[PDB]
């Protein structure tokens, strides 16, 4: 499969409700 | 009526290439919502 390997260059490829969670309670 | 400023001089900045890729399909892919604004110039591959 080195034709997937050439059409994926360049791709590169719960933390911010954590945050959030607490403030709701709060 | 207004009293406007002036050009001064041919003052020659010129800008250069970063480094970095990005794929994030949201729409705002950094800190805000526009883009034109929040994207570097001309990147380097």
């Amino acid at each position: 499969s080195d034709y997937e390997r050439l059409m994926l260059l360049l791709s590169d490829r719960f933390m911010r409700l954590r945050f959030v969670e607490a403030w709701r309670k709060k | 009526t207004l009293i406007n400023q002036h050009i001064l001089k041919p003052a020659p900045p010129p800008t250069e290439i970063p480094a970095r890729l990005q794929v994030k399909p949201p729409q705002p892919a950094a800190m805000k919502i526009p883009n034109r604004p929040t994207l570097l110039g001309g990147s380097a591959i």
